[PDB]
RNA sequence: AUUAAACCUUGUACCUUUUGCAUAAUGAACUAACUAGAAAACUUCUAACUAAAAGAAUUACAGCUAGAAACCCCGAAACCAAAC
RNA sequence: AACGAGCUUGGUGAUAGCUGGUUACCCAAAAAUGAAUUUAAGUUCAAUUUUAAACUUGCUAAAAAAACAAUCAAAAAGUAAGUUUAGAUUAUAGCCAAAAGAGGACAGCUCUUCUGGAACGGAAAAAACCUUUAAUAGUGAAUAAUUAACA
RNA sequence: CUCUUAUCUUUAAUCAGUGAAAUUGACCUUUCAGUGAAGAGGCUGAAAUAUAAUAAUAAGACGAGAAGACCCUAUGGAGCUUAAAUUAUAUAACUUAUCUAUUUUAUAGUAUAAGUUUGAAAUUUCGGUUGGGGUGACCUCGGAGACUCCGAAUGAUUAUAACCUAGACUUACAAGUCAAAGUAAAAAUAUCUAUUGACCCAGAUAUUUUGAUCAACGGACCAAGUUACCCUAGGGAUCGCAAUCCUAUUUAAGAGUUCAUAUCGACAAUAGGGUUUAACUCGUUGGAUCAGGACAUCCCAAUGGUGUAGAAGCUAUUAAUGGUUCGUUUGCAACGAUUAAAGUCCUACGUGAUCUG
């Protein structure tokens, strides 16, 4: 253009409206996107996607589920790094779903769950702290490096309540009540509930890691050597009562 | 740099000082003095609780002094006290209006009638409307100010102590419009007229910076004021009804714009609309009010409220014309 | 501010539409034509906008209009211009929700 | 144009600049060399794979990855530090 | 060897809404109005303009009838544009003629509104008035304004 | 100086040697009238006109050089002044402490810290609109008139005015308007007139609310003068009405008038000049030298008319031919003596690359 601010390179910043109060500036503060940095995020899960990658055996049903074998088949992508927390199970595709499986995903629902029993299968809820997580999501570096593997934190106060409920089918919650709370959801939404005890597969589907467990078949404190294909298990006693804790 | 009251003390040192001589000593730090305030009872249903009220405060009436209908409790002579604030009656009307003695003897001069017709020409919040709207017990009155600011709260004063029945009979009725055509609209109309033309209202002007005439850029309405002072007065007297009695009042103890203007302007009737107006003389009424009041007989008209430090209810200057013909 | 007539003859008006903003009451309400407080006309049902001038009967309540009625001759009748929005649309249709 | 270099006909230097006008006002004696537009948030275009893309951490209710595609020069009066 | 406060080096490529400058061809489209601002030698937004994409009515005109020569606009017709979405600036001082208001229910003068123009032809003068749809070669041709007036 | 001259040196000019500077778009570089921006060697219309040198003049080339002058602008500076704003272990002081002496609490001091009081200083600033200046002022909102006037940062009345939610007005943004339905209190709209202030940040409470003559009113949390001692970056220039009062011409209501004997003039009309009637200081040029032109003629010359006897005049026309003084007071205005007359004007004070106040 001409000769003038513009063209000499040096015209104002962003947001500057030639002297009165920008837009900007003028609006009241609100706390929006207070707290966002520590919100809990889920990587939602929909039973079309669980049925679609159980059809094409990306998922192998015979086996327990857990968030390993889900980030292995590549169904779901997870990053620790930005608060995810796990997978919620979502009741979209509940009436295609027609497969028996054991899944455990840290937030479910109580349509979700409908689907899964209703065809004679488990769904539990395990809360996995943010080390658990990454190491879970992300198992062989971990293995790599050498480290012990470490304890699994029981969720903080605020999360108590809902891994401790029956009807939320947390991992702490008491067996005992479990049945009933079966029943009731059963009458609910229409569906006999069936019998897994007498389900040849019943102590694969009643599979359920310790709550102090990151993976099903290895303890805390153990060490794995993929070099020379070996897993070590510390003797001391003073490590034990730490790790057993 | 200087400041419109050292221009409004200046003015009159070199001319009030000369009028009045060896009495301008008093007088001057009379007006630099603080004002003495007398409370007027709204009568109504609190007519009784403000009398006893006011009694206990040794307040006295001076009018009831003057009798031995306005009743006005003034402190003792050399009394310094101040009056306590006012304060609404039970009925929702305030107990009494706090005004300046010498600002209701235009009032009480005015003679008023039963069954008249009052007009009040620039009356503003002055109080002598309230005060008048008291002693209106069978009269319809009239108002009229040239600003509508001012004139608004007039209408706020009398919501506070006018009842609204008196108020919604045509008795009361406000308007602003310039005095000077009022003059033609209703000529012979009311049978009294107060008339306060704007003065300089030398105590404001000195204590109050705010609209003061003295001010440089308001040079021009300052010396014209005589000329404006005239014409108010002279649109009442042709308002005026046959036979009737106008009042005209000036704050300012100037002795052009107080005793020049009212007989000029009668000449100006006389002259131009042929008409004659009689003197009259309350020479008796200053008698009665001595205690209260005091006047200097220099003026060959009117009765000016000299303000004096026993009893600083000053300047009022009040001059009562009845209408010949 | 920008008083005016912002609804035109033949326009079609949706519910909500506001016809015209007055100082004063130039226009007055008309069928079907709501009138708001700071006096501005809005529509209340679909339809479109026609301008007629009816005879205008006071509420006998109002003292002032009562008496200006009065003030006029017995021949003279006096008139006011109105805004209509004729409704254009049917309130609600039939229809079989289930056989059974 | 012309047979003919000049005569005859036509024609108010250049740039910047003022309003979109100069007979103005700036700058240039001439030659050689040197002497001033640079970045990928969003968009467009081109491909790879595709509910997945990316050679670790990223994004995704057709996306994702890679490529190409962009934003000058000269000049104050001054201010501070430390020597002289 | 020019002290309202020495000089040298460094900070330092100080900073400059200001002045000056900013290097090949070709084709195409293309405007100094409103708002805020320590603002009126600036910038930002609206409006305008532009490149692409989406799909469908748009411009002139627009009878009756309203609200009063306009604000609005239906069938038509002459004709090809208009709306939405994504990206992006510069621009924000006009110049002159001719119309109409409005300032002192004046002319003028200062404004405001509408219209037009930016020759190589014409008008002693000649960017602004009048004739003139772009630009190309030809030793073709018909023409426009105008080349003063004979009262 | 009237009034200038003569001789000599220097410089100049010529022959010989040596050899700068500012400046320079290109130039084959004319006159007059016209046009134009106080403007023309170059454009328009006439005219003039072999080519080059040497030496002179300074009219033009808005001639060339300088850190000179002038008015205005910059959210450019720097010096000074403090009644500007913010600080201020310069100093001095005192107070409580720390701390060492001492006496039973006490008065002493203080390698320190925390305050209070002065300020030697440091830092930073100079809002906008008013044809310049001091004084007035005005800066936002809305009502009325077509810029002239009125108001406001609302008060009174209020048996107290919910929530939620279609569609719209207005509008750069921000702000500001109206509202069906649904739902809820109660037994539907508070009442006029009209009324503004963002974000940040501080206050309040048991979850709801309050903070601006931020009035320069889109609002910097908080900053005045002054410069002729100045500086830089640039831009500039170098008509209306009224109200009386005077007058002039035409009116003349009137009176008038009286042997080289008379008119004036009410009232009007019309041209001028004042006054009242509407905020509170001012903006190149004499002289010397040489002059070019205009005529609207001052003198010379040629004439008409005359209330022209002769002699002085007055009025008028034609004519631009040559001429058109010397001083004193000295800031131009007077004055004194003369002359046939001591013209009026234009030529960017006509003319400072000719000189000067
Ligand atoms: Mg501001
Ligand atoms: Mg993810
Ligand atoms: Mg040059
Ligand atoms: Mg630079
Ligand atoms: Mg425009
Ligand atoms: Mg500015
Ligand atoms: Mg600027
Ligand atoms: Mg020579
Ligand atoms: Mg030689
Ligand atoms: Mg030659
Ligand atoms: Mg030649
Ligand atoms: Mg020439
Ligand atoms: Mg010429
Ligand atoms: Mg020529
Ligand atoms: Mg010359
Ligand atoms: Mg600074
Ligand atoms: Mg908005
Ligand atoms: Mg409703
Ligand atoms: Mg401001
Ligand atoms: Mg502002
Ligand atoms: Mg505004
Ligand atoms: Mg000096
Ligand atoms: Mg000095
Ligand atoms: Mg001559
Ligand atoms: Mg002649
Ligand atoms: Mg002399
Ligand atoms: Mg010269």
């Amino acid at each position: 253009g001409h000769k003038g601010e513009r063209q000499r390179g040096t015209r104002p910043r962003l947001g500057f409206e030639g002297g009165q109060t920008p837009f900007y500036i003028r609006i009241p503060k609100y706390g929006f996107n207070e707290g966002h940095s520590f919100r809990h995020q889920y990587q939602p899960l929909s039973l079309r996607r669980l049925q679609y990658l159980i059809d094409l055996g990306r998922v192998d049903p015979t086996q327990p589920i857990d968030l390993t074998q889900l980030v292995n088949g590549r169904g779901v992508t997870i990053q620790p790094l930005k608060r995810d927390y796990g997978v919620q199970l979502v009741e979209e595709g509940a009436d295609t779903f027609q497969a028996k499986i054991n899944i455990e995903v840290q937030l479910a629902s109580e349509l979700a769950i409908a689907a899964i029993e209703k065809n004679g299968g488990v769904v539990t809820t395990a809360f996995y702290d943010p080390r658990s997580l990454e190491i879970l999501c992300k198992p062989i570096p971990f293995f790599l490096r050498g480290q012990p593997i470490p304890k699994r934190m029981l969720p903080p106060e605020s999360l108590v309540p809902y891994y401790t409920d029956a009807k939320n089918r947390g991992y702490l919650a008491d067996p005992a009540k479990f049945p009933e709370a079966r029943l009731e959801l059963a009458m609910k939404f229409g569906y006999v509930l069936p019998d897994i005890t007498k389900d040849e597969l019943f102590r694969m589907l009643s599979a359920r890691k310790d709550p102090r467990q990151i993976f099903f078949g290895l303890a805390p404190g153990w060490v794995v050597n993929m070099a020379d294909k070996k897993i070590l298990k510390p003797t001391d006693e003073n490590l034990l009562k730490y790790y057993s804790s | 740099q200087f400041t419109a009251s050292r221009l409004a003390l200046q003015n009159f040192d070199m001319t009030y000082s000369v009028q009045f001589g060896d009495l301008w000593p008093s007088i001057r730090v009379s007006l630099l003095s603080e004002q003495k305030y007398g409370a007027l009872v709204n009568n109504f249903a609190a007519w009784d609780s403000v009398s006893a009220k006011l009694e206990q405060l040794s307040a006295k009436d001076f009018v009831s002094e003057a009798i031995s209908n306005l009743r006005c409790f003034t402190f003792s002579r050399g009394d310094v006290s101040r009056f306590p604030p006012a304060r609404l009656g039970s009925l929702g009307l305030m107990d009494y209006y706090l005004m300046d003695a010498a600002s209701l003897l235009p009032v009480l001069a005015l003679g008023l009638q039963h069954g008249d017709t009052v007009l009040d020409l620039c009356a503003a919040p002055g109080g002598k409307t309230l005060a008048l709207l008291q002693t209106g017990c069978c009269r319809n009155l009239a108002a009229n100010d040239l600003s509508t600011s001012r004139t608004g709260r007039l209408q706020k004063v009398l919501h506070s102590y006018v009842p609204q029945d008196i108020r919604e009979g045509n008795q009361v009725r406000v308007t602003s419009w310039d005095g000077r055509k009022w003059g033609e609209l209703e000529g012979d109309t009311y049978d009294r007229v107060l008339v306060d033309v704007p003065c300089t209202t030398d105590r404001h002007s000195l204590h109050e910076e705010e609209n003061n005439i003295f001010q440089r850029s308001r040079k021009k309405e300052r010396q014209m004021l005589p000329m404006l002072q005239v014409q108010l007065l002279a649109a009442g007297l042709l308002a005026t009804k046959p036979g009737g009695h106008v009042v005209y009042s000036t704050c300012s103890l100037s002795h052009l714009q107080n005793e020049y203007v009212v007989q000029g302007a009668i000449e100006l009737l006389a002259n131009q609309y042929n008409i004659k107006v009689q003197v009259e003389d309350l020479s008796h009424f200053r008698k009665l009010f001595m205690d209260t009041f005091c006047f200097f007989p220099s003026c060959q008209v009117g009765e000016l409220v000299i303000p004096n430090l026993m009893v600083n209810f000053g300047p009022m200057y009040f001059c009562k014309l009845h209408r010949l013909p | 501010k920008h008083y005016g007539i912002k609804k035109m003859e033949g326009h079609y008006v949706h519910a909500g539409n506001i016809l015209g903003t007055q100082r004063q009451f130039r226009w007055h309400p008309g069928a079907h034509v709501g009138l708001g407080r700071n006096k501005c006309l809005y529509a209340l049902e679909e339809g479109i906008v026609r301008y007629t001038k009816d005879v205008y009967v006071p509420n006998p309540k109002n003292t002032e209009a009562v008496d200006l009625v009065t003030s006029l001759p017995k021949g003279a009748v006096l008139y006011k211009t109105f805004v209509h929005v004729v409704p254009a649309k049917p309130e609600g249709t039939f229809k079989l929700v289930d056989m059974l």
